[PDB]
RNA sequence: GGUGAAAUUCUUGGAUUUAUUGAAGACUAACUACUGCGAAAGCAUUUGCCAAGGACGUUUUCAUUAAUCAAGAACGAAAGUUAGGGGAUCGAAGAUGAUCAGAUACCGUCGUAGUCUUAACCAUAAACUAUGCCGACUAGGGAUCGGGUGGUGUUUUUUUAAUGACCCACUCGGCACCUUACGAGAAAUCAAAGUCUUUGGGUUCUGGGGGGAGUAUGGUCGCAAGGCUGAAACUUAAAGGAAUUG
């Protein structure tokens, strides 16, 4: 129920004689008995981590904290990174851009994985049939097949009923909706056939 | 003796579908079947099992991919992002 | 009501060493409030000035100069280094018909660690006697003559920094090198090195930046 | 027929050129076959030169004048510029005046 | 090339191909060089570097994956070391390397 | 009219009985 | 001997723009332009104008503490004219004869090293 | 801001102008010419790498291996299609401001697709020199690009040279122009469009009054838009070319 494989990467311990051994989110092209490093003084291939500071502007990143030291937050679904667009050295910030395109600072201390992460283009191949659906979320969630609530009762949703199948009234729905009211586009500023070219300026 | 003038390994799936979607399956199949050359040692026996995940016949090296080709067109182009940026640092 | 010019802050704009007059220009600020004060605002901006108007001779009625503020005292803030330019006027004669132009450039790293890149133009002349109206170069002519010159650009720099790089341009001692190992080749007339950008200066340096001042 | 050995203006041994645009009415041609005018003339002009150096500092100064390359259309180049029109034998003369 | 030079070591001089052999020319001290793959691992390379050393040979890394070591010994195998025991008109050993 | 309006004429004139022949396909 | 500034004058057709700031640029010095001193947008740009704004710029210019300026005409550039606008010269017409000083100037016009497709289309403006 | 003139538009959100920086995509100004290269399409920043080519030089080598070509095939501007990316600029569509009797336009603003690139398609342009290829012959001239030969030629200084650029003469192969016209044409014109009723070097292709019509039909190719192949009934005395005078 993962995109995106996983590696296990063994590491000693250094405070007792043993091994410990941690499950990282496979960037792509890592290998098996490769090497990976990690800390503040590393260096920049992929597959190491290192923080937010250490890398200059450009640097891609995967698995990144939020806070420094919660083990990995951002762009871990497979094919996502985050890039680094720069530092704030005086507040030891970064600036960086995430999946979605938005921008967020966050401290330089929070680490990243050098590199993208493995799987990419998995959404590419059309599921071509339900069961291959049927599969997927089999793996994942109950949260399929999914009944349009306009073929339902008014029993059963603000969609259902009706003579004819329709929505009835707007299925643009506020934020300060209620719980039983918030089916359809929530708190949608816009609507419609997306025209034109997104990408945030 | 040519099987089918078009359908190739996506002859499986009959006359279902629509054609145009099973294109873009078939693209993504012949990708995601074959056997891929090996960095390490120069035989062509990689091949997949399960998404990103390529492995290698002999010689026995696994190496995170694409998920239906082993080399992802955007992570090379990082790799050699991380190439030049790193070049940076010891000179 | 309140004409912010009753209340400007103003100041004089003194250069660096080696040219001729220490004194360039004049300037205003706004006085040094607590929270916002005319020092670590602004100075460090920059003035074009024709080197011939800092020079006095019209022997270099071209070849402007870009200077950068660092440090302020007193009423009184110094310059250093930060480019050189041509007029317009010079090229868009310079470059006359019937002839051949050649350009090169290279990047490359001073003493005092300045990274610069230093442009160099150069344009085919008539040989005394010709009688074909053109006179063109040969292309495998122009492959040699960027060669050299590349080659003699990344020799006149990472000398002493720009200071001593400065002292190069200044009498053009590149365009004569260059003229010299040139004529082997092929004719040539003009020859300047045209620009000449900043894109990584070292660090302050304090005790180094003072060392154009007395 | 044909009203011009040269064609539309000059062009033998390549078959395609490289449009300009026009810097009238911004119309794209062929480079050879654009009709250009080299247009150098003073900062100043006529009157200006006295009074310039009269409020001026240096001795005379220097005086540096403006050159900027020109390109017409034909149809701009008729509509001012270089054309009259002229006899079917004052055509071939390609004498500049 | 230094292609240009195995070319004439092949078809004039004595040569092993493959791991195993060319250990035996360098216990024998046969061996005159040793040619080593790009992407040979870094073990077996270590190995053939300490057991060269022990026979003083010198050691030139070919930078080309163990398929066009192939070729350049023209060979339609792979080969990821190659021993020379004979140069014979070519002068690999007496030149750069 | 200019031949290649005339053109685009009886461009269009043949894909509309492309359509109407293919209504007895 | 003066106090120096830089003067600066855009002169496009239908308007033309004159402003001095401070020989580093950064600080400016008093603008006003072709358009204001007058009202008819069809003479946004005539040197008459241009010379009453180069007025109202040397007046308060010799009135802050400028006494001499470098000037810099510049046309409209880009993949525009590239040729200087009719109210350019008479304002520097007017402002050496209005008793200000004159040092060494040039054309900053933005010429490319040409593209960005020119507007217009590829059949020209055509009227 | 924008135009012939204006309006839509932008401006406490200090617009327009300015300075300092940074980002992205496109492009290659001037130099650029009756100048180069390529089968054509087409091709102007630097450098490195990869393979290729003509001309020239040639007392090398082979020895008829060739010329032109139904079928068949490689490449083929721009737009257009499929899948990613990219999406700065300009901008089919569309919405607007004006103009107009009207104005679905011309002009202004916003601006979707496209414009850029990768993997595939598509195969058409006034894809033009509106001019098949190979060979021979027939006439004067000054330029110019590449190669070569000749010189007690010029300029470059040093110690004379050597070089390099330049000058003059020549000869190959180019891109062109000039004047001629023995000759050709219906003429405009043409060193071929010449050596043709004094009608024959070799060979490929196409046309047979105008419309109907590149339409109908079949075959074939394409995802599609469309490409190639491609009639007839009927209609009609002109359609057409070049030149002259008005
Ligand atoms: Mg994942
Ligand atoms: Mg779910
Ligand atoms: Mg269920
Ligand atoms: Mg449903
Ligand atoms: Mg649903
Ligand atoms: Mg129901
Ligand atoms: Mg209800
Ligand atoms: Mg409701
Ligand atoms: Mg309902
Ligand atoms: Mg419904
Ligand atoms: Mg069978
Ligand atoms: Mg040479
Ligand atoms: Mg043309
Ligand atoms: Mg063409
Ligand atoms: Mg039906
Ligand atoms: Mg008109
Ligand atoms: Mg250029
Ligand atoms: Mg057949
Ligand atoms: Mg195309
Ligand atoms: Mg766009
Ligand atoms: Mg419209
Ligand atoms: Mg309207
Ligand atoms: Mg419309
Ligand atoms: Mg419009
Ligand atoms: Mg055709
Ligand atoms: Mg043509
Ligand atoms: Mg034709
Ligand atoms: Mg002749
Ligand atoms: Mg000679
Ligand atoms: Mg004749
Ligand atoms: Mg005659
Ligand atoms: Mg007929
Ligand atoms: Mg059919
Ligand atoms: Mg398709
Ligand atoms: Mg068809
Ligand atoms: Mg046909
Ligand atoms: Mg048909
Ligand atoms: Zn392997
Ligand atoms: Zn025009």
């Amino acid at each position: 129920g993962r995109g995106a494989p996983l590696a296990k990467v063994v590491f000693r311990d250094p405070y007792k004689y043993r091994l410990r051994e941690e499950i990282f989110i496979a960037n792509e092209g890592v290998h098996t008995g490769q090497f990976i490093y990690a800390g503040k003084k590393a260096s920049l291939n992929v597959g190491n981590v290192l923080p937010l500071g250490s890398v200059p502007e450009g640097t891609i990143v995967s698995n990144v904290e939020e806070k420094p030291g919660d083990r990995g937050a951002l762009a871990r679904a497979s094919g996502n990174y985050v890039i680094i667009i720069g530092h704030n050295p005086d507040e030891n910030k970064t600036r960086v851009r995430l999946p979605s395109g938005a921008k967020k600072v966050i401290s330089s201390d929070a680490r990243g994985v050098i590199g993208v992460i493995a799987g990419g283009g998995r959404v590419d191949k059309p599921l071509l049939k339900a069961g291959r659906a049927f599969h997927k979320y089999r793996l994942k969630r109950n949260s399929w097949p999914k009944t349009r609530g306009v073929a339902m009762n008014p029993v059963d949703h603000p969609h259902g009923g009706g003579n004819h199948q329709h929505i009835g009234k707007a299925s643009t729905i506020s934020r300060g909706a209620v719980s039983g009211q918030k089916a359809g586009l929530i708190a949608a500023r816009r609507t419609g056939l997306l025209r034109g070219s997104q990408k945030t300026q | 003796a040519k099987r089918t003038k078009k359908v190739g390994i996506t002859g499986k799936y009959g006359v279902r579908y629509g054609s145009s979607l099973r294109r873009q399956v078939k693209k993504l199949e012949i990708q995601q079947h074959a056997r891929y050359d090996c960095s390490f040692c120069g035989k062509k026996t990689v091949k997949r099992g399960a998404a990103g995940i390529w492995t290698c016949s002999c010689c026995k090296k696994t190496v995170a991919g694409g998920a239906y080709t082993v080399s992802t067109a955007a992570a090379a182009t990082v790799r050699s992002t991380i190439r030049r940026l790193r070049e940076m640092v010891e000179a | 009501v309140v004409d912010p010019f009753t209340r400007k802050e103003w100041f004089d704009i003194k250069a660096p060493s080696t040219f001729e007059n220490r004194n360039v220009g004049k300037t205003l600020v706004n006085k040094s409030t607590g929270l916002k004060s005319a020092s670590d605002a602004l100075k460090g901006r920059v003035v074009e000035v024709c080197l011939a108007d800092l020079q006095g001779s019209e022997d270099h009625s071209f070849r402007k100069i870009k200077l950068r503020v660092d440090e302020v005292q007193g009423k009184n803030l110094l310059t250093n280094f930060h480019g050189m330019d041509f007029t317009t006027d010079k090229l868009r004669s310079m470059v006359r018909k019937w002839q051949t132009l050649i350009e090169a450039n290279v990047t490359v790293k001073t003493s005092d660690d300045y990274v610069l890149r230093i442009f160099a133009i150069a344009f085919t002349r008539k040989q005394a006697n010709q009688v074909k109206r053109h006179s063109y170069a040969q292309s495998s002519h122009i492959r040699a003559i960027r060669k050299v010159i590349s080659e003699i650009l990344t020799k006149e720099v990472q000398g002493s920094t720009l200071a001593q790089l400065t002292s190069k341009l200044i009498p053009e001692v590149i365009n004569k090198e260059i003229e010299n190992a040139t004529k082997d080749i092929f004719p040539l007339q003009n020859i300047h090195v045209r620009k000449v950008k900043l894109l990584k200066q070292p660090k302050f340096d304090v005790g180094a930046l003072m060392a154009l001042h007395g | 027929p044909k009203k011009r050995a040269s064609n539309g203006r000059n062009k033998k041994g390549r078959g395609h050129v490289k449009p300009v645009r026009c810097v009238n009415c911004s119309k794209s041609i062929p480079k050879d076959k654009a009709i250009k005018r080299m247009a150098i003339r003073n900062i100043v002009e006529a009157a200006a030169v006295r009074d310039l150096s009269e409020a001026s500092v240096y001795p005379e100064y220097a005086l540096p004048k403006t050159y900027n390359k020109l390109h017409y259309c034909v149809s701009c180049a008729i509509h001012a510029r270089i054309v009259r029109v002229r006899s079917r034998e004052d055509r071939k003369n390609r004498a500049p005046p | 090339s230094i292609n240009q030079k195995l070319a004439l070591v092949i078809k004039s001089g004595k040569y092993t191909l493959g791991y195993k052999s060319t250990v035996k020319s360098l216990r024998q001290g046969k061996s005159k060089l040793i040619i080593i793959a790009a992407n040979t691992p870094v073990l077996r390379k270590s190995e053939l570097e300490y057991y060269a050393m022990l026979s003083k040979t010198k050691v030139y890394y070919f930078q080309g994956g163990n398929n066009e070591l192939g070729t350049a010994v023209g060979k339609l195998f792979r080969v990821g070391v190659v021993s020379i025991l004979e140069a014979g008109d070519s002068d690999i050993l007496t030149t750069l390397a | 009219m200019r031949a290649k309006w005339r053109k685009k004429r009886t461009r269009r004139l043949k894909r509309k009985r492309r359509k109407v022949r293919a209504r007895s396909k | 001997s003066q106090v120096f500034g830089v003067a600066r004058i855009y002169a496009s057709f239908n308007d033309t723009f004159v402003h001095v700031t401070d020989l580093s640029g950064k600080e400016t010095i008093a603008r006003v332009t072709g358009g204001m001193k007058v009202k008819a947008d069809r003479d946004e740009s005539s040197p008459y104008a241009a010379m009453l704004a180069a007025q109202d710029v040397a007046a308060k210019c010799k009135e802050v503490g400028i006494t001499a300026v470098h000037v810099k005409i510049r046309a409209t550039g880009g993949t525009r004219t590239k040729t200087p606008g009719p109210g350019g010269q008479a304002a520097l017409r007017a402002l050496a004869r209005s008793g200000l000083r004159i040092g060494r100037i040039e054309d900053v016009t933005p010429v490319p090293s040409d593209s960005t497709r020119k507007k217009g289309g590829r059949r020209g403006r055509r009227l």
